[PDB]
């Protein structure tokens, strides 16, 4: 019975949660791309416009 | 001097033009207040000036002047015994000047230009002198100040004023070539100060903590640091340290961090007694606060003034111990400036350069030979602050790489009030081998067996916890209950540590190597009882152990009875159980 | 001071940004009207001023505003409040305009709704003891006067009314540490940031049924208010509390309905500036901006007065982790942490203990203060909890069956704890009937495993049954 | 020689330098201030408008008024000679020493030019380290790149220490073998502590080991720059004597953790925008430029053998530094925080450690015949008493079966014995007798992976005899 | 523009019994249902229109699907008012922008279906408001932000949604009309997360 | 170009019994195969290429472990070819990469692989096409992106890492060439994760 709940109950509940966790990890690893691009485009106008 | 004007204000953030020929790291008057501010980027005819006051108020076209110097802090006598704010005023000066509340553009001399010294030359004209040397002694609280040569000063000497009293501007010594000597002399706060040589550690910080002292020790020029989240103790034990630890000199840094914290050291320190000196603890601390509300970009400042003035008594001969309350709050500050600059960040949006600062500071620690030929150590504990708890943060992670002992705080055992909580799985030091020489000269020949037995017991009980967590406590073997439970007594009795207690607050290294021996005879005998099917629930219901949890409490001067009582009774009891 | 500029050339608006290029003159931080056409009058700060133009954020909403019609006054140099002490039992808006229909406040003073930060030589150690009723609070996380103790809540908590509560039944206890016996009550500056009409409505009927109105000062941003004006409230609210206190030798209780809505203009507005965030892309200076906020509670030496703050803020999916709860943990001086399966289990307040905590509780209890076994009963209170939760948790694994009996008395204390100390309802306890509850419940575990206690305080208090105090 | 005094631009480690479209895309420059004092620095962008300049060191003194920058040098390149053995380097070739510098034979550039696979060859002569748990069952060959994973509390240091001072060619042990053949070690330390200077100092120094290595140390206070620069200046000496004068040469990169630390502080000082958690998204070809400058060429006789040390953060493996190294890596050496803190040293875990070469190094007329039966051997006896530890916890040692017993009993004198060898210095025969020792705590017949000649000739013999202490 | 602001008393009968027992909503108060797909937002919010004691009911279909609309569209005649006895239809308003539909229209009919209930309580009527997902509606700001090129606060959404959302439900509320009579408007919006 | 793409009527016949049995693969289809350590792949690898019915086989290394790459390149000049008793580097093109080499070139590898082996294919003959590693072309795709400062997809790879996995693969296939004449090209993939 034991063997039988880690296998199918807590086993899959963890790895889900790994996933989980993982895919907002990436999502905040996306949006401080997204920022980056942004504030290298400002600089990149600032200095190639008015220096 | 260069001279600009305002160009933009935005924050803590000054744009000033017409500033051609002005230098980095320049510090600059801004404003008709005369803010003190400082050069981070140089662009064309105009400065990029950070200002280490609130600039609420300024308008464009007030007058920038850069002064063509670093900053620099005054180092002399009348250090001790004070409070400074981040780049070095006094603060009760400010309080007298201004009343309950900081403001804007006081100008105040680090050291007081009044007080008189008596000076005790050592030096007679056509000495040679160098830089680090010795020209004389000025008493203050017991402590024999020494007036060095600044580290880039040599000459002969022509003439030395007579024992007496004089202030810090008065200049003792004059040299051949004319330059004038006094008691105090300012170094740039960027810059180390140099050594003849650097040592290798041998000898112990002695902190007071038992876990700390025992299980992660740290040595007198090592560096240490102590993460952990909100609640979990950074405070406490840095003040615990700083109340208790064998260096003769301590500086604590408060950056960014609360100023009821800086409150509480003036208030207390007064009155109590310095461990070694006998006089009161006030007189040996120097203490560096810009709290979490002053400007922000004076907590860098804090923290260079806070190391050069340790490294100036490290360069008297003595040992200092330094704590910074918060790097996190240093890192923070380099964040706000750089997003004024717009530059590029770094993970987390710190600058590039962060891991490099941290660095640097931290490895101004050490114990050397100083230019003068005597022995100086500085020791730097710094506290971090990862936002969330999290410990793969860079701040947390760039100090891993540097620091030679990594004290980890959890936050689950500071929930259930088990102090000093630090987390022993993550936490290691890596001068225990280093210090074992000293520990078999001054606390036994074997206490390094001993030490190395309680970590191999907790890393047993840290294994079998696995297995306990699966099927519970009550499924293991006797022998594996058993180390379960000197585990537990090991934590209850050995690693907590009440900061509070009047008694418990501090611990010698004799008391502590006599629990551990305690702890370990009682294992010892438990484990020969159970090899001979005595039962462990009746083991766990000696009184013995009652008193060996209760150990804990007993004085210094009464603890060597206790300990040998104790030690009777472990025998006896377990004689008793057939 | 006396002649009024205008600064038409108005260049570009934007959410709450508005551009102005040719007013050199406009000082860091000053605050501005914004007139549009139909002559209707709004207020705004600058925020970043230069030689080519200067960026001024809008406390209103934009709507009307055109770059043809609209112009640009100075009004101060520095924000600045109007104070005085007729300013209790008045309400105010976010901004400090009267909203009950009475004439403006004449002042006294107009000091900078920043404030300046105290100098830590001039501060004083904050040591008196206040009973707030709540034995969780009382005993275990001891609230003293010039403390920061926030109350971290969640969505459906009642967080609001622990506030009140605290509120209406806190006092000092001079009988007790021998100072001077008073029985003066605390002023209340109430600030609301974001307040819904619900929670408004609520602590208003409160403070008029304790009476408790006429010695308050209320700044009331409401959740339809405009949102960038919540960064002046807590200021304006800090500004008249520190003015009262330090002037007037008040002992003041200041009241933040919500800092998660003030850390949501802050967001705003940093967004809108494109500052380098923090987590969460909340703007990295907000560990300091919360800091100039919280930092303004204490007591100062030679003076008679107080601050104390009780911020209240909601952890986002009750997550201490969040930024906002995060950064205050790491500013205030400890904090109340409600649970929700604690409230779901009808036990009210919900305190949890064990996230809980009071850094300044160790120098308000203690012999002469309170009781000379409070710390230690404390200890050995928070000790056996977390024993019993850890049973609690073995128990789902093993099964409650095969407890052993120190296993089963540290379960059913763990019950008994929650149900007896922590639910007490809207009753007001004193610390003494605190601590007999608090000793009535440690009589349940065995005299030896008190280890956390000196043998002279069990033998003093150790003994005495639960049903002794009631039933 | 041409000044440039045309800086527009200084802020951070960049500066801008106007009129200077004759400076060549990373070439070497010196910045003069206006006190005489002289900075380093690298070109890393040049247009016909003005050249940026990264910096070494701190830029404190600088003003646009009195600054000049000056050619030093197009490519970085670094003077080698045989002389360089005995020495000590910072990391940019500049002796710390004390010593007169080396004379040149040639300056070769410190970026490394990629072998041509077609020139390679199978590596198939082992390296003795002189510790069991490698050299039995983790065999390093040469030409293999076989990284140690620790962690931040771990001896890594005293690891790479002590390899470094026992680590030997066998030739005796190759059939006939060349009678001596040369060998060295290059010691590149990035990122260290002072304590960790001075550690490597001593130890090189006490034994005489240093007279056979060269040392490019980097401390943690130097510029980052110097850091990215020191495994380059170490892996061309370690090219130069190896396909140049037939050395075997054995090179210890002591923490590539801060080497890639420093590579995400220079991506980012760059404005480049990072990869994957941060890390710069060129990092793995980075690595593998650094990595794949080892190996052994057909038609030559020397040998570059690289053992790269990074701690893994938070011992995460799939952390993209130890992710990346153990993609161009064959292998790797774990150390065991469970075994340090027993008291075990050197803690290397057998069990998680695998050299993907060893097969290719070890047998007849390598090391000896039995060597991969033994270590197979040993691995699965190892496993199943670890195994057996964790029963025994929850069913007691009465319940066990006699062969339970006896793998419980092996697996604690492995540890004790194998493992804990402390700072002895062990040739891979007394490695072997010592394996077969523990093997023989086994019964005869348990011992499956072994043929029965190996047995008969090797079994039966007890660890009193041959042990260093009881 | 109201008198004064009441505090609700009263409750919202919405037909169901484990809402209208378990979790009760006041007569001027707001309501939140969050769920998954096919957790039954929809028929719930339907069940509302069709059994609730509200006088009139505005219905706004921002972002959803047009068989809704039309099911509505098309039952509702043939159904009876509970309180009334005329047609089901007779006291309903309905707002549908569908998933297909514009976007920024998304914002704009959550405002109408505001609006209009907030006319129809100053009327002296008891209204209720059902706001079929504002999840829609947090997609347009995002997009329309996006368009814009402001800096995003977290999952895309412009920093100001949350100040959106409160000012649209601060609307509801049981209010003293400027006519002097008794009015309210109930909001039950539905979260699609 | 070819005339016209024929169906997966006829085997790919590798010579080994589960491949040929249990799971076959068609000729001109596609096969993906895992490398773990220790499992002989590269003795599979040859012994395909060995026995196979296909007339020519490419053999692509994009990126390897440069002892692994050597390992290559010294075992098969030794394999000999069972149709003729000579060398079967006779009838073998070997593209080598190391992972040193510029990335470029191993992104470029597989494509230019596929274009000789279309070329092959093209003459009438049936070809196979061994990729050793599409993990490291993937992560030089992924390298060459993030040089491009393109917005990543899931753990750090470029949105269109699919679409080029695709473009690589679908190059397989039986055909009739322009010339008339059938041939095929058979795509064994290997990945490594
Ligand atoms: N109260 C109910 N009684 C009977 N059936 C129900 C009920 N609630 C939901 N259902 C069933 O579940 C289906 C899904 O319900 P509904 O359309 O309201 O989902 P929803 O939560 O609004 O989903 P979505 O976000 O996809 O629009 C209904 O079509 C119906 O078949
Ligand atoms: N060693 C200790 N002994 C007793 N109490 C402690 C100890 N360490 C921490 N505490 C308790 O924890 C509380 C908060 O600790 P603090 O130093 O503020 O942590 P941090 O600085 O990390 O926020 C203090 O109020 C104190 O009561
Ligand atoms: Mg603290
Ligand atoms: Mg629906």
């Amino acid at each position: 019975r034991r063997v039988n709940a880690l296998e199918q109950v807590v086993i899959p509940g963890i790895r889900a949660q790994i996933r989980f966790i993982q895919q907002v990890l990436e999502q905040r690893e996306r949006e401080d791309t997204f920022r980056l691009k942004r504030i290298k485009g400002k600089i990149e106008a600032r200095e190639a416009e008015e220096e | 001097m260069i001279q600009g004007v305002i160009q933009k204000i935005a924050g803590p953030a000054v744009i000033a033009k017409g500033m051609l020929g002005a230098r980095m790291y320049d510090i600059c008057k801004v404003g008709e207040e005369g803010l003190v501010g400082e050069i981070i980027r140089l662009d064309g005819d105009t400065a990029f000036v950070q200002v280490y006051e609130d600039t609420s108020g300024l308008k464009v076209g007030e007058p920038v002047v850069s002064t063509g110097l670093p900053l620099a802090v005054e180092l002399g006598p009348g250090m001790l015994n004070g409070i400074y704010d981040g780049i070095q005023r006094p603060l009760e000066r400010i309080r007298e000047k201004t009343g309950i509340y900081i403001t804007r553009g006081v100008v105040v001399h680090a050291l007081d230009r009044e007080k008189k010294w008596a000076w005790t030359p050592m030096v007679k004209p056509g000495d040679e002198v160098r830089g680090g040397m010795v020209l004389g002694t000025v008493p203050e609280f017991g402590f024999t100040h020494k007036i060095l040569v600044p580290p880039d000063v040599r000459g002969r000497v022509k003439e030395v004023k007579p024992a007496g009293e004089y202030t810090v501007e008065e200049p003792v010594v004059v040299l051949e070539d004319g330059t004038e000597l006094k008691m105090y002399h300012t170094w740039p706060v960027r810059r180390a100060r140099p050594v003849q040589r650097k040592l290798d550690p041998n000898t112990p910080f002695l902190t007071g903590m038992r876990i700390l002292d025992v299980l992660f020790p740290v040595a007198m020029g090592g560096t240490a640091a102590i993460p952990g989240p909100f609640g979990s103790g950074k405070t406490v034990t840095q003040q615990s340290l700083a109340k208790w630890s064998n260096a003769d000199v301590v500086v604590y840094v408060g950056c960014g961090e609360r100023g009821n914290e800086m409150t509480d050291v003036l208030v207390e320190f007064p009155e109590l007694t310095d461990p070694k000196t006998g006089g009161p603890l006030m007189h040996r601390t120097v203490l560096i606060a810009n709290t979490s509300n002053m400007p922000v970009a004076a907590r860098e400042a804090s923290i260079y003034v806070g190391v050069t003035i340790a490294e100036y008594f490290r360069d008297q001969g003595f040992s200092v111990a330094l704590m910074a309350d918060s790097t996190s709050r240093w890192a923070e500050a380099l964040r706000e400036i750089s997003s004024r600059l717009e530059e590029m960040p770094a993970e987390e949006g710190y600058p590039p350069y962060l891991a490099a600062r941290l660095a640097a500071f931290y490895e101004r620690a050490g114990k050397v030979i100083t230019l003068g030929g005597e022995e100086g150590a500085v020791t730097i504990v710094g506290a971090v602050s990862p936002p969330g708890g999290d410990m793969s943060e860079p701040v947390t992670q760039s100090t891993l790489r540097i620091v030679g002992a990594f004290w980890r705080l959890d936050a689950s055992l500071a929930f259930r009030r088990h102090f000093p909580a630090i987390n022993w799985n993550g936490s290691y030091s890596l001068f225990t081998s280093a210090l074992d020489p000293w520990y078999r000269e001054n606390v036994a020949e074997d206490y390094p067996e001993l030490r190395d037995a309680i970590s191999e017991l907790l890393q047993r009980e840290a294994g079998l916890q696995e297995i306990v967590q699966l099927v519970g406590p009550d499924a293991l073997q006797d022998a594996e209950r058993l180390v379960i439970e000197v585990g537990r007594i090991i934590r209850e009795d050995f690693l907590q540590q009440n900061a509070y207690h009047e008694v418990d607050a501090y611990c010698s290294m004799k008391k502590a190597y006599g629990i551990m021996k305690m702890i370990l005879a009682f294992y010892k005998e438990a484990e020969a009882a159970i090899k001979r099917g005595v039962s462990i629930d009746e083991i766990l219901q000696l009184p013995v152990l009652e008193r060996i949890g209760r150990a804990r409490y007993v004085s210094e001067e009464e603890f060597p009875a206790y300990f040998e009582e104790a030690m009777k009774e472990i025998q006896g009891a377990f004689k008793a159980l057939a | 001071d006396l002649l009024k500029k205008e600064y038409t050339g108005i260049t570009y608006i934007s959410g709450p940004l508005l551009f102005v290029e040719n007013a050199k003159d406009l000082a860091y931080g000053a605050i501005v009207d914004i007139k549009d056409g139909t002559g209707r009058v709004r207020g705004g700060q600058v925020i970043e001023v230069s030689e080519e133009y200067a960026v001024i954020q809008v406390f209103e909403e934009t709507t009307g505003l055109d770059l043809a019609t609209t112009s640009v006054s100075l009004v101060e140099d520095v924000a600045r409040l109007g104070v005085s002490k007729e300013m209790l039992g008045r309400r105010f808006n976010g901004i400090g305009k009267p909203i009950d229909g009475l004439p403006p406040i004449t002042p006294e003073k107009r000091l900078p709704i920043t404030g300046l930060p105290l100098n830590p030589v001039a501060r004083r150690k904050p040591e008196q003891f206040i009973q707030t009723g709540i034995s969780t609070i009382d005993v275990m996380n001891t609230l003293v006067r010039g403390q920061k103790l926030p109350i971290f809540s969640g969505s459906g908590l009642p967080a609001n009314e622990i506030a009140a509560q605290i509120a209406r039944q806190a006092t000092v206890r001079p009988d007790l540490s021998g100072e001077g016996e008073k029985e003066e009550p605390f002023a209340v500056v109430f600030a609301a940031m974001g307040i819904t009409q619900r929670e408004l409505s609520y602590f208003i009927q409160e403070f008029e049924r304790t009476g408790a109105l006429s010695r308050s000062v209320l700044f009331l941003n409401k959740a339809d208010d405009p949102t960038i004006e919540r960064i002046l409230t807590p200021r304006m609210a800090l500004t008249v509390a520190e003015y009262l206190a330090f002037e007037h030798d008040y002992h003041v209780l200041v009241i933040l309905t919500d800092m998660t809505n003030y850390c949501e203009a802050l967001r705003e507005i940093g967004a809108a500036r494109e500052e380098i965030p923090g987590r969460r892309g909340y703007p990295g200076y907000m560990y300091t901006d919360l800091a100039t906020i919280y930092e303004r509670a204490g007591v100062v030496e030679g003076k008679k007065g107080s601050v104390t703050q009780i911020p209240i803020l909601s952890m986002p999916d009750d997550d201490r982790t969040h930024p906002i709860p995060d950064l205050t943990g790491y500013i205030t001086e400890g904090q109340i942490q409600l649970s929700r399966e604690l409230h779901r289990k009808g036990i009210y307040p919900p305190i949890d203990p064990l996230p809980s905590l009071s850094r300044l509780m160790n120098n308000g209890v203690g012999k002469g203060k309170t009781r000379e076994d409070h710390k230690q009963v404390s200890d050995q209170l928070y000790s056996a909890y977390a024993n019993g939760v850890d049973i609690r948790k073995l128990v789902a694994i093993i099964g409650e069956d095969a407890l052993t009996e120190n296993d089963r008395r540290y379960l059913q204390f763990a019950d008994a704890f929650e149900r007896f100390f922590i639910n007490q309802g809207q009753q007001n306890r004193s610390i003494e009937e605190s601590l007999q509850i608090a000793w009535a419940l440690l009589s349940m575990l065995p005299q030896g495993e008190l280890k956390r206690i000196s043998k002279d305080h069990i033998g003093k208090y150790y003994g005495q049954k639960l049903e002794e105090i009631w039933g």
